[PDB]
């Protein structure tokens, strides 16, 4: 109880950043990611902005 | 500089790409002389790219600091990409979990090229808004909306059961498989971007792709057979590609991938590409490695090795006789020799006014003399040092050009190894030897 | 489409009646090594005794390794072939011993084969043929199943006990889809067909051609495996949630010290499987070359198990002379080898060959490259060969061919041959380097 | 039941041949010669059968081919049957996940066995009739088959779990099955037809099985969970000595009051010429204990240095370990031993050799060693055989003989040629000039 | 039966002053090793003192180790006697010193009472969430399951008509069988008929179960359970022994020492065992030369015998028995004498007598002049061959032929070397 409390102080989400690769693969193919990132690049969220 | 790469020694130097005449040029790409090794070292880079006769040998010897490494890195920018080039050094075989023989094994493993090519299909667009008149699923048919075809697709069995697995509420593109394959999702659409305020990290937003929904998707990938292994070694060994318990990998599995990838290859569905084997200073090694690489390497997949050495008559490691080149007579028999020669000042000044422009350094003509004469009484590689030392200099002497006194500086300052050896004989009072012999007495 | 040093040594000249010529076969010349290399295959083809071995001797370049792989040729997929090193031994994993011992087991095969009937077709119906119940009970007893099937030109009903209902209860066979089912095993199995593929637009079903042939057919399948392969089949638990087999697969097992009475209980269960017909022995011949590293250990070792009962015959291979025994400098012995040893194996000696022989040796390794030089340059070629080595020749004739194309040029004429000779050197143009120059070359 | 092999070196002579009182016959049962030392393999086996004496060394001596092992192996299968008996050799004394203290341990553990007998039950007929009450998609049914012989009508019965057990595969009402009371196996005797007729007897016998196991083995078992795939997977080392005192004091109480029965085996080492002085020691403390199997051992060299010293002890063995061990040396072979000795491997392949094919063979063994001859006798036999006779005459001998080479021919060809192959500098030659 | 060069010896035969015979269970001569013995012996006795430790040296068949199987026979049963050799303490997967602690902790005896109590009787009701309603010959009573002896108890296959002998303190299940109750379910039952267990199902005893201080170390260590799945994890996930460390020594100090002061335990030491220290390395010894400076360390024995001979581990250091100068200086040396004539004729008559040969009177002087011309057990390894002999011979008793037959047969080293300097091979 006396060491974990700075967690949320200074935690850098690794998860959100895309670097827990090595757990990734598990449900992830090759072709959907790639059509995904193709269909990613704004276009869809910055019109309405 | 596409990774975090900073600088190289040899940067300059990328790619021994001699001209279509094969004629050494005295200079080229930044380097200059090596006339005859380098029309040796195009000789071989096109026989290692012919890609068809295997079990070749070149062996390289001479005075270190000529660019053997940077000859080595030089040819493997030639070979551009798709060719992974094996970086092992000398003192990289004698592991604990992995024996030389079979480490080396590997290494050639990971140096062969493949490439293999898959087919498959989905559909896509499948913006479904599935609507059905419970449980049961009594009329089975569910509507699919993408930009090309909007029609409902009848279902069976497999799928009137098949649309209440992966439970969605169908306002988003979906993909089905036309030849018997099950649901996965790609996201959800931009009208589903407003609905939830803070999308959660499962739920994404992507646009129907613009086109029709059957597509018949080809993959080509490029993987080496030891990662197969890898791959099949246990019933999960996925985990097991970057954590590296290999584990002395057995013949077994490598005879198998062998047929496998000659039947592929007969088949077409994959094709080789050569590879390269490099590692420095090979006297350092054990005479056992020299032995098995003397058999391992007129295999019927023995991709070339990159033999460099710089020592002279001494003993095979694992031995006591004297030897060839601290190298067996086996292994300096079964290949041809590529020697270096001592600097000359040109060239001397050339390299170091181009290493300069590589640090973004500028020379002048005092200063460029007087460590060409550095460089040429001792090693270039002091002179490396002393324009980068003498550039720091002078940034902090408010210039940016390098002269004498920089330099000077730095010769004060900067112990040459022949004077360094002097001083450490006229003051040897003050050190050690093996016993423990130091003068801590002063007075 | 590849090539290294080889694809020109095949066979070893061979004929009936243990004949060697000059020139045939890709090997020339060592009549007296091919013909004993013959007799030793004729041996391995009687499989009348155990654990035999021959070594060999001479210099570098005189077919030991091209020996090696001609009777590995010769073998064929009937007898395995197991190429080695003493080296590869030094398994840091497992002992000496327990590698010894499994590569002993990989070179012991065993063939088996069966022949299982099928039944195939669509099922075309299902009904019951009912009689009255005579046990206690009254109403439904079902006699016995017959169901039609019928594959392309073959259309047959199959009798068959009412027990198979089960079958089709249990493997929900829906109609005319997929027949497995025997005349004494009994038992349907199923794995639709592709005419109602078209039935729905999406699904995750299967479908399938009408079958081919008869309805009643033989399947023959021919298998050679390793003892070796159900030992480890035995060891190595595999499963599901029992606790034994998952966590075995979690501690990600290594090569543990199986117990010689599994083992014993193997080869006592593969006896009596051979004896019986359904199956049958086939050896297999391991061979190690460059033995001269061999400890004493080892040789003691190898001494002990030549006289065992399920040896097969190991072919050894060294080229050293008087030298001192590798492992331990106590016995300086010729071919890094003890006399315990030497004294009890079968030697056979090799020499290089002479000048025709190897001219002609150089001439096809060419042909086998697609290049070629005409006689004003391969003369020299030979001269120089014989001057310096086989080897130097065969590896050099590729730069002068490569650089005669990059010349445009497809022969290789005196020129191109001088040059490449003045560039590089050679072994002892090697110790002429380290004990000219002086700048640490 | 025979178990697979090929023609080995030592499938040729099995037991010794000895007498009432152990006389030697010079040539009998495989054996030849060696008189006195068949005397002492008589001597150590009715030693060994008296059961009386435990932990007592022997080691052999004598030059290399002399037939130790031929001997040793004679003694190991002239120990009969029913009685377990343990060999190793002398390189598999190390180990990884034992130690080589636990190696010897369990070595010696292996070769003492017990022997527990139990009382045994048995129902054994011909189901002709079955009849099984079971409801479909179910949870309860009752059953009953009548598994007779051709001596009456006997409609049996089963209780709550046995009619999986006597349903777990095909029981017609013809078959002759045979079914055990207190488990229920079932033991397929053979179909009646489509092929035994009906048995006669009575259906329930009863006898009487008795069951070995080894003290290692007893050891193992019951000392910890896992060790049941440590009978075969070995995932064992060092076990604790307390399980071990408590087997050794219920076998002790067992022999004492006579529930089961011991049967002592024997432990046979080999080419022990080189082992560890600590070894060595592990053998000085190990023969002293109150279970200890009778020890053999081997030696091919006379004075060396025993691993672990540094003096050249006598025998390659150290002299405390020396004085407390039976020496039986032996000598070399007559030329009628060696001619007799080549003649019984020759029937042994039974390859019809001439009369001049066992002349030259003994002109050989006179000459250089006998496997030697082992080996020209068979590719004289292949030769001969490409001339398609039953017999080998002197010209496929000589030709085998200018063709091949044993150890003195080779070595001098490298004596008077050092500078073509490799030497101990390293310089080997590949051109003929 | 069998023997095995022992159980000859059954005691020193100290008298009320501690003086042993001449030859009496097993004995020769040797007074100063004898009385040396007693000594240390009435010490032990006195069970006071501890730390100390004593060497005795003597050549082969001198009595050494026979000394030490006295006094092991003369402590007896509950003392314990730990012998162990130089070898031994080369471990595989701990390191040396702990080993070494293993045997000392595992030397001394602590006679404890813990309790013990079983759950045994005949399931009558299991009510999942546990009830188990075991029904003894005069009890029924329904005990909870933890959901993990629950899962046992799930495994354990019990049902209606079942008996388990389920421990009270441990907790683990072993099921003793369908109940003989239940004895008309069929004629030809397969699961063994038990009845119901007598007395209440909660039976309670009173045990003497005692404890050495390596056992109450695994005891928590490694827990053993046993029975029970979650028993199976803890047993299977550390099944071998951990490095127990100097914190784990204090708290097992803690609680031996409440658990004596309890007042119904009490302490006993033990004695252990080495045998030729010349080979054990230096560090071994300069280790245990700072083990023996401590306050638990009980009495050991050491067995060796070397000259002018370099310590095993160095390279330099020449001292007697190989044992380092330090641990010599801090260590009693007992001295035992070779053997003579008339001991020899003695050893040889009593190794008869225990073998049941009545060797008469001149084969008896005969054997003993082998045993005085060559060595001792020359003559001592060939009392069972020439019987045997004699007896393949047709003769009771043994006569010359069977101990020349003995002689020319099985050879001696002396012998043996006189062949190897005469042979065209080794
Ligand atoms: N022909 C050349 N052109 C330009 N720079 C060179 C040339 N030859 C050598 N150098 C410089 O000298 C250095 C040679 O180092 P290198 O020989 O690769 O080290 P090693 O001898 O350890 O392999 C390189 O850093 C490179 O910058
Ligand atoms: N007697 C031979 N006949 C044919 N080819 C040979 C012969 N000896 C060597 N070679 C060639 O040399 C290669 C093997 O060399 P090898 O004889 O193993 O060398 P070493 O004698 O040093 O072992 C093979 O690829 C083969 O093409
Ligand atoms: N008297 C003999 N009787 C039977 N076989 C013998 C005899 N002498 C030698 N042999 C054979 O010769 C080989 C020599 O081995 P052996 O004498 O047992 O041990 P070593 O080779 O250590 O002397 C044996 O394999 C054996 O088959
Ligand atoms: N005093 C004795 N009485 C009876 N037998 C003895 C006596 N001393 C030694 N022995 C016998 O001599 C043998 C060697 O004695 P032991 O003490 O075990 O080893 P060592 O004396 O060689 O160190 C033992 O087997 C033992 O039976
Ligand atoms: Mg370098
Ligand atoms: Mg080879
Ligand atoms: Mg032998
Ligand atoms: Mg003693």
């Amino acid at each position: 109880k006396l060491f974990k409390k700075n967690n949320q102080v200074n935690r850098v989400d690794l998860d959100f950043l895309n670097l827990v690769f090595t757990l990734n693969d598990k449900d992830l193919t090759s072709y959907h990611a790639e059509e995904i990132s193709k269909l990613t690049c704004v276009k869809n969220f910055v019109e309405e902005v | 500089l596409k990774s975090l790469s900073l600088i190289a020694a040899h940067s300059h130097i990328t790619g021994l790409g001699l001209d279509e005449n094969l004629q050494p040029r005295p200079t080229s790409e930044g380097m200059v002389g090596q006339l005859q090794a380098r029309r040796a070292a195009g000789v071989i880079l096109k026989m290692v790219q012919n890609g068809t006769i295997a079990g070749r040998a070149v062996l390289v010897a001479g005075p270190p600091s000529t660019g053997k490494t940077a000859l080595a890195m030089g040819v493997s920018q030639s070979l551009g990409k798709d060719v992974p080039f094996t970086a092992i050094a000398g003192s990289e075989i004698f592991s604990l979990e992995l024996s030389k023989t079979e480490a080396l094994t590997q290494a050639f493993r990971k140096s062969i090229g493949i490439k293999i090519k898959e087919e498959t299909e989905l559909i896509e667009g499948e913006v479904v808004e599935i609507q059905i008149d419970t449980g049961g699923h009594k009329q089975g048919k569910l509507t699919i909306k993408t930009t090309d075809m909007e029609t409902i697709y009848e279902l069976g069995n497999k799928m009137i059961d098949g649309l209440t697995k992966e439970k969605v509420l169908a306002g988003d593109v979906i993909s089905i498989d036309k030849a018997s394959g099950k649901i996965t999702k790609l996201g959800r659409s931009f009208a589903r971007s407003r609905d939830y305020d803070a999308m959660g990290a499962d739920t994404r937003f992507v646009q129907c792709p613009e086109g029709e929904l059957q597509k018949r998707k080809t993959v080509v990938h490029t993987v080496s057979l030891h990662e197969i292994d890898v791959i099949n070694s246990r019933t999960q060994g996925f985990l097991a590609l970057f954590t590296g318990d290999t584990g002395e990998i057995r013949s077994e599995v490598r005879d198998q991938i062998n047929t496998k990838v000659a039947e592929w290859k007969e088949e077409g569905k994959a094709e080789i590409v050569p590879g390269v084997l490099f590692i420095d200073e090979v006297h350092m090694l054990d005479i056992e490695c020299f032995s098995f690489i003397n058999r391992a390497l007129e295999d019927e997949f023995a991709p070339i090795v990159m033999m460099a050495t710089n020592r002279g008559v001494s003993k095979t490691r694992g031995t006591n006789y004297k030897s060839p080149h601290g190298l067996p007579l086996d292994l300096l028999d079964r290949s041809i020799i590529i020697t270096t020669k001592s600097y000359n000042e040109q060239e001397i000044k050339t390299i170091l006014s181009i290493r300069a422009q590589e640090e973004e350094v500028e020379l002048s003509s005092d200063a460029l003399d007087l460590l060409t004469k550095t460089g040429v009484e001792t090693s270039l590689r002091y002179s490396s040092n002393l324009i980068s030392v003498a550039q720091q200099i002078a940034m902090k002497r408010k210039n940016n050009t390098v002269e004498v006194e920089d330099v000077k500086r730095a010769y004060l300052l900067f112990l040459d190894s022949a004077r360094s050896v002097k001083y450490v004989q006229e003051n040897e009072s003050q050190y050690i030897d093996d016993q423990g012999n130091v003068q801590i007495s002063i007075a | 489409t590849r090539t290294a040093a080889h694809t020109h040594i095949k066979g070893l000249g061979l004929d009936e009646s243990g004949v060697a010529k000059r020139v045939e076969g890709g090997f020339v010349g060592q009549i007296e090594a091919r013909e004993a290399c013959g007799v030793i295959v004729d041996l391995i083809k009687a499989k009348k005794m155990s654990g035999r071995a021959i070594l060999l001797a001479g210099g570098p370049s005189t077919g030991k390794t091209a020996l090696a792989l001609a009777i590995s040729q010769e073998l064929g997929p009937k007898v395995p072939f197991c190429p080695l090193v003493g080296s590869e031994l030094y398994s840091v994993e497992v002992k000496k011993t327990e590698t010894l011992m499994e590569n002993f087991r990989r070179a012991i095969g065993l063939r088996i084969k069966e022949t299982k009937e099928v039944y195939e077709g669509e099922v075309t119906e299902l009904t019951p043929e009912d009689a009255e119940n005579p046990l206690g009970g009254y109403g439904k007893t079902i006699s016995h199943v017959i169901v039609g099937l019928k594959s392309a030109k073959g259309t047959k009903t199959l009798r068959l006990d009412p027990t198979i209902y089960e079958s089709i209860q249990r493997e929900k066979v829906s109609i005319g889809d997929v027949i497995y089912i025997e005349a004494n095993t009994g038992a349907v199995k199923r794995v639709r067909s592709d005419a109602y593929a078209t039935e729905f637009d999406l699904e995750t079903e299967e479908y399938v051609p009408l079958p081919k042939g008869e309805v009643h057919k033989k399947k023959e399948i021919v298998q050679d495996v390793t003892l070796h392969d159900l030992d480890v089949a035995n060891a190595r638990p595999q499963g599901g949630q029992d606790v034994i087999s998952m966590m075995g697969q979690l501690l990600k097992p290594k090569k543990t010290e199986i117990t010689e009475k599994l083992r014993q209980e193997v080869n006592k269960v593969v006896a009596k499987y051979i004896d019986q017909g359904v199956a049958e022995l086939i050896p297999g011949v391991l061979f190690i070359d460059e033995v001269n590293m061999l400890d004493i250990e080892i040789f003691t070792y190898l001494n002990k198990a030549l006289e065992s009962n399920i040896a097969p015959v190991v072919v050894l291979a060294s080229n050293r002379g008087m030298t001192t025994v590798r492992g331990t400098e106590d016995v300086i012995s010729p071919h890094g080898v003890p006399p315990d040893l030497i004294d009890r194996l079968l030697i056979v000696r090799t020499l290089p060959y002479d000048k025709d022989e190897i001219r002609t040796i150089i001439e096809r390794r060419a042909t086998v490259e697609r290049l070629q030089v005409e006689s004003s340059a391969l003369d020299l070629l030979a001269t120089m060969g014989t001057e310096t080595s086989l080897r130097y020749a065969l590896q050099l004739l590729a730069p002068c061919g490569i650089l005669a194309q990059t010349s445009n040029r497809k022969e290789i004429v005196v020129n191109d041959v001088n040059e490449a000779k003045l560039l590089f050197l050679d072994a002892k143009r090697s110790t002429k380097i380290l004990e000219t120059s002086a700048n640490y070359l």
